[PDB]
């Protein structure tokens, strides 16, 4: 199976450099042209350039030119993007795709420029209070709260539980993101089943689960 | 994305 | 630059009907080699760009065949002959014809379907908040349709903005609602200067709010 495996979550300071990956497999690397794309918060999506790994070749939009720099590491298999002096808006989601009959996409790389310090979350369970009516289906949530800087991914019951599960849009609010997930269950079923929100938050290396438990005074 | 037959294998 | 415009930039189509996005460019996309290299692509939110139609009218494998493509020179035409759930998301036009690459601005399809009125649900702050020091009140508004509601809060049956935020999702990939959450973020000292916490939804599906409702000082 072809796969772009794009680098983690990065938190640059104003005026640095990064550099991302795109680490290809599946095909012949050197054959096909790799794209690169950006998707600034909100916006449309935009071309920045693309390299052929077989002989390095290049072209850009002009609009990215002494922003991004592509190379090819042929050895590897890894195509890169350096992006120089950023600012803010530079802060976005970098796709790469491999050209091709068949396209194939990487999942993107999300890049915050900013000053303010990585922050893991709190995870808190969100549990209906003791005295709340019973109905055939119970809905529970985690709060995932004030960390820095996005993303944060979370699941339930490592994926299983995938119907009936909103992860909200995390408010930013003094450098600090709060989200939260709600899940919805066969009251039947909790707690003689276990629920468990599965948090990641990457730029801080946190992974926390948390186990929803019926509130007990 | 953009041009599809643009690497080495272009379907002939 | 080739501009590329789409019209129109927002789509609201109810299950089964068909669409229509045009996709008009500046400059004629045929290539030196007979080919015309205007193709599309769907992002839904949170996943990656997927291509959907190449050189105008080339199906892409594993698409439905719902979707058809037409067009030449300068006017382009992406059709799907019944949309589904599923379908949402932003369509782009996208030329290689010409360097630089372009894109269309994106259309936006959203799914219309039946009025659907939210369910709501009211948690208190944890224990493990409370131990440090903090007590956040949350509220889902969830599964709703349209996608137009407001929150109120009431403490002790007074109206309460003050620390409360808000966030929506995007439309759901299968039963096509929205949701919503409102969080109310307090001290612990605040939040224990007051007993009842009420989250109160008001949406065009009933006349009167739907409220739930927790006392502190039941667990």
């Amino acid at each position: 199976q072809v796969q772009l495996q794009q680098s983690g979550a990065e938190l640059v300071r104003p005026g640095s450099s990064v550099k991302i990956s795109c680490k290809a497999s599946g095909y012949i690397f050197n054959n096909y042209w790799i794209n690169w794309v950006k998707q600034r918060p909100g916006q449309g999506l935009e071309w920045i350039g693309q390299i052929y790994p077989g002989d390095g070749d290049t072209n850009y939009n002009g609009k990215f030119k002494g922003k991004a720099t592509l190379t090819a590491d042929k050895s590897s298999s890894t195509a890169y993007m350096q992006l120089s002096s950023l600012t803010s808006e530079d802060s976005a989601v970098y796709f790469c795709a491999r050209e091709g009959y068949i396209v194939y996409w990487g999942q993107g790389t999300l890049v915050t420029v900013s000053a303010a310090k990585t922050t893991p979350p709190s995870v808190y369970p969100l549990a209906p209070g003791s005295a709340a009516q019973t109905n055939s289906m119970v809905t529970l949530g985690c709060l995932v709260k004030g960390y820095f800087p996005e993303p944060v991914t979370v699941t339930w019951n490592s994926g299983s539980l995938s119907s009936g599960v909103h992860t909200f849009p995390a408010v930013l609010q003094s450098d600090l993101y709060t989200l939260s997930s709600s899940v919805t269950v066969p009251s039947s079923t909790w707690p003689s089943e276990t629920v468990t929100c599965n948090v990641a938050h990457p730029a801080s290396s946190t992974k926390v689960d948390k186990k929803i438990v019926p509130r007990d005074c | 994305q953009f041009r599809h037959d643009s690497g080495y294998e272009v379907h002939h | 630059d080739v501009v590329l415009t789409q019209t129109p930039l927002t789509l609201s189509v109810t299950i089964g009907q068909p669409a229509s996005i045009s996709c008009k460019s500046s400059q004629s996309l045929l290539y030196s080699n007979g080919k015309t290299y205007l193709n599309w692509l769907l992002q839904r939110p949170g996943q990656s760009p997927k291509r959907l139609i190449y050189v105008v009218s080339k199906l892409d494998s594993g698409v439905p065949d719902r979707f058809t493509g037409s067009g030449s020179g300068t006017d382009f035409t992406l059709k799907i002959s019944r949309v589904e759930a599923e379908d949402l998301g932003v369509y782009y036009c996208v030329q290689g014809t010409h360097f630089p690459f372009t894109f269309g601005s994106g259309t936006k399809l959203e799914i219309k379907r039946a009025d659907a009125a939210p369910t709501v649900s009211i948690f208190p702050p944890s224990s493990e908040q409370l131990t440090s020091g903090g007590a956040s009140v949350v509220c889902f508004l969830n599964n709703f349709y349209p996608k137009d509601i407001n929150v109120k809060w009431k403490i002790d049956g007074s109206e309460r903005q003050n620390g409360v935020l808000n966030s929506w999702t995007d439309q759901d990939s299968k039963d096509s609602t929205y949701s919503m959450s409102s969080t109310l973020t307090l001290t612990k000292d605040e939040y224990e200067r007051h007993n009842s916490y009420t989250c109160e939804a008001t949406h065009k599906t009933s006349t009167s709010p739907i409220v739930k409702s927790f006392n502190r000082n039941e667990c």
